[PDB]
């Protein structure tokens, strides 16, 4: 790929 | 003829090959991409200008090395352009003062992709340059090698277009919030561009990237990208129309989306590729 996107998140308890 | 780099480091001259560390700032230009402007990185002078004049040419067989070995392009040498790898000896540059003057050389690459890039880490070989030094008073005629190494990490563009970042990181608000992805593209001349996404998906629609968070991963959810509210499946090309010299946003937003079963608490991460194509 030309660009790598790292997407972070969280489902809170 | 004696030379040093931008930070003042002597280049040991003649005899054996020298490893010369330079800073580079590669960018797209019209029809060719700058790999490295050496004229801001290598400076030379003559220690006897009252009585000796030094002449230096770039010899045939100068070429990219390392990860750039298979590329061709051009060398701008003293203001004129020649094929690179070099196929003839260039005209001479004259060194005629004790004051440092640039070595007036820039290396360019012929594009082969739309918006591709080649990573060059600091310490890697960029090019192998063969120099020939003569003068105006005797028969001295010696040829020697400068191995040009990267002093800094870069990505050399191999296409007509370049991106705001090669590695983008975004953080969603806590579920179920969304986040815009800052990512744009521009081109040296106008080009018609599209792009597609790559990665592992979890869903019937091939549009929810799997949650690959290493620690305490949430279950039942992954990451889905949209442009103007329209879901973008993997491996389905999105058109950007014509992109010119000002940046065009890809228009991407990240969202959580359900993959089936109960959504459980925990971390979420997805790694998604973007690839550009000419249309």
């Amino acid at each position: 790929a030309d660009v790598t996107i790292t997407v972070n998140g969280k489902v809170v308890a | 003829f004696a030379c040093k780099t931008a930070n003042g480091t002597a280049i040991p001259i003649g005899g054996g090959s020298a490893n010369v560390y330079v800073n580079l700032a590669p960018v797209v230009n019209v029809g060719q991409n700058l790999v490295v402007d050496l004229s801001t990185q290598i400076f030379c002078h003559n220690d006897y200008p009252e009585t000796i004049t030094d002449y230096v040419t770039l010899q045939r067989g100068s070429a990219y090395g390392g990860v750039l070995s298979n590329f061709s392009g051009t060398v701008k040498y003293s203001g004129s352009s020649y094929p690179f790898p070099t196929t003839s000896e260039t005209p001479r540059v004259v060194y005629n003062s004790r004051t440092d003057k640039p070595w007036p050389v820039a290396l360019y690459l012929t594009p082969v992709s739309s918006a591709g890039g080649v990573a060059i880490k600091a310490g890697s070989l960029i090019a192998v340059l063969i120099l020939r030094q003569t003068n105006n008073y005797n028969s001295d005629d010696f040829q020697f090698v400068w191995n040009i190494y990267a002093n800094n990490d870069v990505v050399v563009p191999t296409g007509g277009c370049d991106v705001s970042a090669r590695d983008v990181t975004v953080t969603l608000p806590d579920y179920p919030g969304s986040v815009p992805i800052p990512l744009t593209v521009y081109c040296a001349k106008s080009q018609n561009l599209g792009y597609y996404l790559s990665g592992t998906t979890a869903d019937a629609g091939n549009s929810i990237f799997t949650n690959t968070a290493s620690f305490s991963p949430a279950q039942g959810v992954g990451v889905q990208l949209t442009r103007n509210g329209t879901i973008i499946p993997a491996n389905n090309t999105v058109s950007l129309g014509a992109v010119g010299t000002s940046a065009v946003s890809l228009g991407l937003t990240a969202n959580y989306a359900r993959t089936g079963g109960q959504v459980t608490a925990g971390n979420v991460q997805s790694i998604i590729g973007v690839t550009f194509v000419y249309q």
